[PDB]
């Protein structure tokens, strides 16, 4: 109220107000501008840093789902590799990656043969494998080539029997075991001792090595000096112990001192011999003592065993942020951005 | 060998198998089959079974007349043709196709029962 | 299925003749066929085998060629005891059909 | 059930029968053409510059296929 | 005069000025927690982005350890397999335990004559049959074994294969196998198969082998030969045979055994009488012995195929629109140094 | 001016500077022009980088912890699965029947405990923990039983009759000219002389061999003098007629024998001693310690092993490299702190310029 | 150095003798019942919707399970 | 070309001749000193405390040198 | 160990009379045993080897049998020659256990 | 065969080997073994030693009191006791157990040095 | 290559005398080479084969050994006959070194 | 065996090729070699080739000298001489170094045309 000496008092007191208020924008403008260059720090953090670095591997270990998938789709190819390495262009039997199942089963009814054998080849799909070959004929980078080779077959369904000889006795033996065949007109036989596969009620034999007999060799069963033929000996008079183990019996010669004993593992001995060949069944018998030689007719059973394993779990863990609070937050200081507009516009409202 | 029945009668409401026995031959794994004849129209072939296993095949035109059965213990056939007419009238033959047996069965004599 | 046409029904020849006859197909086989005889109110018999093979009890005078969709069955010296019916089958993969059926005759 | 044996005091040897047989009397030969699949070669750089699994494992297949080749 | 005048607008900027620090309020508040807003995103990469990354970063970097364990130590690693399973003895020998050029200098490391060292290059795959490696010392960093190769003390003694067939009584022979010229005497081979198979050239052991003089030649005219006793089999009741060779076929037909010849495209060429007989495998195929029918030609098939097609990798690069955004933050660092000019201008008052 | 009552002569120094304080103050307000619009947009510029990683980078790295994570399936499936992995490839090619048995289908320890199982004695389980390789060559396995979850097969192992009875190989050379037919393995049998025709049913150890009895013949053991006696009147033997020509000779394992004859050159050697001797129409012997080559005719043999070198295929190990991650945040957030500071010591002119009202 | 041999003038033979043996008369039979393990499958979305590591390798192991059952009747 | 053969009716035999040959009279024998490389066990902590690449596959050799080492005698 | 347990120390019957003996056993041990005879002053001798096989220069009235843990040794037609002392063995598994022994005796 | 010692006198403070020689017998490839006798006890087994390998077992309530060696080259096996007492005099056997050679040593009757 | 050096050109002895010659060489060649006569316009005769061996029609007074580098060709109970020229030649790799070539003489 | 032709004549400005057949022997797998000889020089190795496969060395320091070629089917070598001067005037033997042929030609007078 008094003109001089008021109205510019509070006037003085506002000046330094105003002041600072331009002293405040030294605390203001400042901190701001240089977390301006405190964002660039994190804007050049994800510079070299982060992308950069994450792209590297996206190709890199994007080369092992070429790899493992090399390994993976085309594996067929990669053994059928290995074993003309080590079997060196001859290889047998057929493996099921040279050849799986079902161009087996075409190629069998490719062929110009009666269905006849082509079932028969059908049931054992095993044995034929035992038989089939292949040679590798051309090979290169795009280009695998080989020979698929197959047996053809002459005769279907003729009988056969494996003999078992044994010393007779003067004490005599045999000369001649192996396979017989039903022919035309004569009798196939197989003088070696495996030239003829293994199955319950089928063999498959070789043409180029065997011998041809007349039936007449079945009666050398009966007579040692056939007329009808020669059937084939060998000489001795000293005496010599022997027994023969069948697949499906068992045959001794037992003589002289020579100490002999039938066996069965739940009912003890069952009896022993006399001078002279016998014949045993494997039912009751499963051991033959000759002389100091235990024979065993029935195989031996073990035991089961076991490795164990427990499947296993894979396990990581997601990604997450909590955005929306956040930006919420943000949307909160976004709010006061412009509700300070308020702020401003009133107090700019003083021109007029 | 072989050996079949006689003579049939058809009749609209029946079904009805035929007997063909494997006359003293190793039977159990050879295949068999069967053809039909009509004069006009000649021979028509039916079907094929293997004994003992079960492989059963269809003349698809065919396919939904007839069933496929034998008997694999006595070496019998059999085969149960459902209710036809006179057009199918013909006779039917047993017949195995190997190369170690060509053989042919004694025919059926089958009309309509009327 | 695969059809089969043969030329004709009928024959005419002399006796002791020989008779070139042929059968054809659609589509190659491979060999896997055969050809029969058939006499009226009696069984039929097959002759060859594989398209190749004169089965046992058969006489000699009787040949067969073919590879292809085509296959020859030719018989030489004809006689009376040998005037039969004869027809093929297809014999490869099921289906099986005929050939068409020949009836064989002389002189007419 | 079917398969049996007999005994010959005769000759003091044995007979095993009760089968039936075939015999190889041929050969029956073909051909099989299996192909193979493939890559190609990146271009990119990646985190080391030794590691070579597009190359230094795909030329041991290469490296197999020479060897072969030379045993004929 | 106008005391009422000059005091009111006076009144109205203090409140401005009032608001004018109210308006602080709004401005200094929301960017302080601003500061907390980055530093959450500061929280975020410390533990979400930089301790995940790096641990993958020897994790992943594992498998070229185990890949590339298994890449360049390839050759050790088959060889491993075989003595697994063949058990010590290995036979034949592989192309990785011996692989290929140190076989080539192996044949020129042996004191033997370049006679035979060029007709070991030449059936290179025959001799590794006949070649055998067997472990001898096997440990963590020592891999030892043993390489064992054959030699030869004959080249180029003619040979033939014999097949015997029954002739008319009815005999038949007994003797076949393998012939080759020696040192005043002829070697016989009587397995079958001691013999290995190519198309000229055969290789076979010594101690294995019958000696014979070379008058055994003429026991293919004499039967009851005095020079030498020519071996036989004794029959007099008939026994009807066919012998196939690789390149021909021999008949012993016989009584009421059918025997036909034939061709798969001239049909039948032939059949046969009661004797040994020959036929050339050029025009005969197929033979007919009884039922018995054989192949001398071996029997083609077809061919077959199993295609595939390349596979193609994909990914995507990393990328940001840096520049305008930092233009953009240059335009913000543009606004704070026009500040300045409402700064110091307005600051210019103290006098 | 001039404004009577009013501060005459000072209204220039009153309101002079109100005017000027005015613009001031309008422009402290056009500062905030300046100032809150460059900040408001920093707001978006974070929001940028907010949405560089919603999309970009968080969505990217866990598609791989999925994708990466399977080769740690498929490389460890093919890791301690290894045993049932080698036994699936033996069936593909050896079919059903395998020989001889491997060391992952069966891992050495569980041959010492079916050796140990099985009602056989001490004096033979001793002798085959011995030869644990041989009688793995002649052991079996067969697949039974092979299904997803199920593997089971058959193995099979040999069993013995006779133990430790005497053996010679035979090696039979033309003698003036007769020859032997009599050739094969000899075993001491109860009562008998076992032999064996065929050449290598028995198996090749230094002390020990192990043979069939399926396979075998057997003899009296009178057959022992046919080696003094050709024509035995007690039991001879077989042997090929030749009337007075063929040379031979016989490599034997641990010696030579040679049959040279008539006009055939033969000649003993020493690969240090060059030739030692040559040799008469007739039979003789020489040992394999001084002897190393003989030529007969023109074949040149070797009795002693021909030794060669040795060969290195070398290599060197490697070495896995990579590089941790890192920031440095600490002064970086004292940086921080320090705007911190500005927000706080802010304050300080706040309420000292707010003190006004009162 | 026990092990040795000999030789005959009379028949121009040989024996090298100064071993010891063993015959095989029977067989010991027994049964392996190896199991293995195996993994369950993830259900979350990966990189590539063509990498089937999880599937295409892990049923090369039943495709190789379908052939050899097909080696036995 | 040159490989032919004959036949002999005077004993139903044949002769394929055309053939030349070379026999076994001995051994060449040598040795092979292969060696392996390997790696070092790298110190550093992964994603999983579970996945031991560096060491249940290392041992995995190890497990058939242990093996190997027991069939001789 | 397993422990081995007979029914008696002594026996009492006629001569030429058949004697059935068992010891058993806790834990089947697969026929991996033994039986023996002893005199006084004397080395004893092996009877019944593995549990089935009769040594050599040993007398045919002397049987045996069993498979489990139990095993029985039958004796028949005895005579006053045969008057010993009788025992088994564990031969199976280290340690090995005997039988309690068994003395033979008539009449009392 | 074998050939065994004669009598033993123990001693407290004493440890002795005794002498068992094969006697004329294919040796290095086969056991040995030893059984001591208490009448009043029985039979009592002590342990098993292989030649030329160097198998060694033992008794667990006995495998302090004694210690198994032998020789190869003169075929004699050794085992040196302890200082014991009364209550382990006995006759102990040098005892083959093979199928071959079930044998059986002389004894060796051993009581206390008094 | 590979140098061969003799000890002399020329040789002085009686009849019926044993002669012991040798050249050397620079390196180990694993027994890969052989020796030679030669005759005044007459053409050579290989001797000493893989230098051990004595080739077809050659007499058996003519010895040679050695191994290393260093290899003798011993030639014993000369004559009139056999004064020819003598000399060496490299074998084992291309190119081929021949020896100093010695001609044999007696009482010079 | 082998036969070679006669004498020759070298001059400035030609090259010619010399004959040698197989006189009746087994060829096609077996090696052939070629040695020069002057006197006062001595003997001189030239080279060596392998016929039907193609296989051909040199004396690096004679290589350029000359070539080598053959005919496999009348069995007969060559040698294209080029143009040189009296000090390579020599005899010129074509041989065969085998265990089975050790054989020599019959010798190549040459000098030069003049
Ligand atoms: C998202 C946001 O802030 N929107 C506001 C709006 O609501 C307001 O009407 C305008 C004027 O004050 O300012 C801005
Ligand atoms: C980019 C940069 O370093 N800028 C600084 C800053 O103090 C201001 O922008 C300029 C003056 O105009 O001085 C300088
Ligand atoms: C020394 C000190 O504590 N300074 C400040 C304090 O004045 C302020 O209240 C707080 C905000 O929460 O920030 C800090
Ligand atoms: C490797 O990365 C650098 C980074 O700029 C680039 O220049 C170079 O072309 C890259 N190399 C390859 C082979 O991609
Ligand atoms: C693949 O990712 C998309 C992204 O949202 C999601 O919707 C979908 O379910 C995912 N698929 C699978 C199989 O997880
Ligand atoms: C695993 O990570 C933690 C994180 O701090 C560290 O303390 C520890 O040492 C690490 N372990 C290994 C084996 O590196």
């Amino acid at each position: 109220v008094s003109k001089v000496l008021h109205l510019e008092g509070e006037v003085n007191k506002i000046k330094s107000a105003l002041l600072s208020t331009n002293k405040a924008v030294v605390s203001l403008s400042n901190g701001v501008s240089v977390l301006t260059s405190k964002v660039l720090d994190l804007k050049n953090y994800i510079d070299k840093q982060l992308l950069p670095i994450v792209n590297k591997q996206s190709c890199s270990i994007s080369n092992i789902e070429t790899v493992i998938e090399f390994q993976q789709k085309n594996n067929r190819l990669l053994e059928i590799t290995r074993e003309f390495s080590v079997n060196a262009g001859v290889t047998t039997p057929v493996s099921t990656y040279m050849l799986t199942n079902s161009e087996l089963l075409s190629l069998i009814n490719d062929m110009p043969i009666t269905n006849d054998q082509k079932k028969l080849m059908s049931n054992n799909v095993q044995i034929v494998r035992q038989q089939s070959y292949s040679i590798m004929s051309i090979i290169k980078e795009e280009v695998l080539a080989y020979v698929v080779q197959l047996p053809l077959y002459g005769v279907i369904d003729t009988p056969c029997w494996k003999l078992h000889t044994s010393p007779l006795c003067i004490c005599l033996t045999r000369t001649d075991r192996g396979w017989y065949c039903d022919n035309a007109g004569s009798v196939s036989f197989f003088p070696q001792a495996e030239t003829c596969k293994v199955q319950s009620n089928r063999v498959f034999c070789d043409t180029m090595n065997s011998l041809t007999l007349p039936s007449e060799v079945n009666l050398c069963n009966v007579d040692i000096f056939n007329p009808k033929y020669d059937c084939k000996i060998m000489t001795s008079k000293t005496d010599v112990s022997s027994s023969v183990i069948t697949s499906l019996g068992a045959i001794v010669s037992c003589y002289g001192k020579t100490k002999c004993t039938a066996s069965n593992k739940n009912r003890g001995i069952i009896k022993t011999f006399s001078n002279g060949c016998d014949y045993v069944s494997n039912k009751g018998v499963d051991t033959v003592s000759v002389g100091n030689t235990l024979y065993y007719v029935n195989k031996q059973e073990g035991k089961s065993l076991y490795v164990k394993g427990e499947p296993i779990i894979n396990f990581y863990d997601p990604l997450v942020f909590p955005s929306d609070e956040f930006d919420a937050s943000i949307s909160q200081v976004n709010e006061k951005i412009n509700q300070s507009l308020a702020f401003i516009r009133k107090s700019d409202e003083l021109l007029h | 060998q072989l050996q079949q029945s006689g003579p049939e009668l058809v009749k609209p409401g029946a079904s009805v198998k035929i007997s063909c026995k494997a006359s003293g031959y190793a039977f159990s794994n050879s295949w068999m089959s069967w053809v039909k004849q009509r004069p006009g129209k000649g021979l028509e072939w039916i079907g094929r079974l293997f004994p003992a296993d079960g492989d059963i095949t269809y003349n698809g035109h065919f396919k939904d007349k007839a069933a496929l059965t034998a008997d694999k213990s006595s070496n019998t056939a059999y085969i149960q043709l459902s209710s036809l007419t006179s057009e199918d009238s013909a006779v039917y033959f047993c017949a195995r196709m190997d190369n170690s047996e060509v053989f042919w069965g004694q025919g059926t004599l089958v009309t309509v029962s009327a | 299925d695969i059809l089969l046409t043969q030329s004709q029904k009928f024959m005419s020849t002399s006796v002791g003749d020989r008779v070139s006859i042929t059968c054809k197909a659609s589509q190659n086989v491979r060999t896997g066929v055969s050809w029969y005889q058939r006499k009226p109110g009696q069984s039929p018999k097959a002759l060859i085998y594989l398209a190749s093979n004169r089965h046992t009890g058969v006489p000699d005078r009787f040949t067969g060629r073919g590879s292809g969709t085509d296959f020859t069955l030719t018989i030489s010296e004809v006689q009376s005891e040998d005037l039969a019916d004869y027809f093929c089958l297809q014999h490869w993969t099921v289906p099986y059909t005929f050939g068409g059926g020949t009836k064989l005759e002389i002189k007419r």
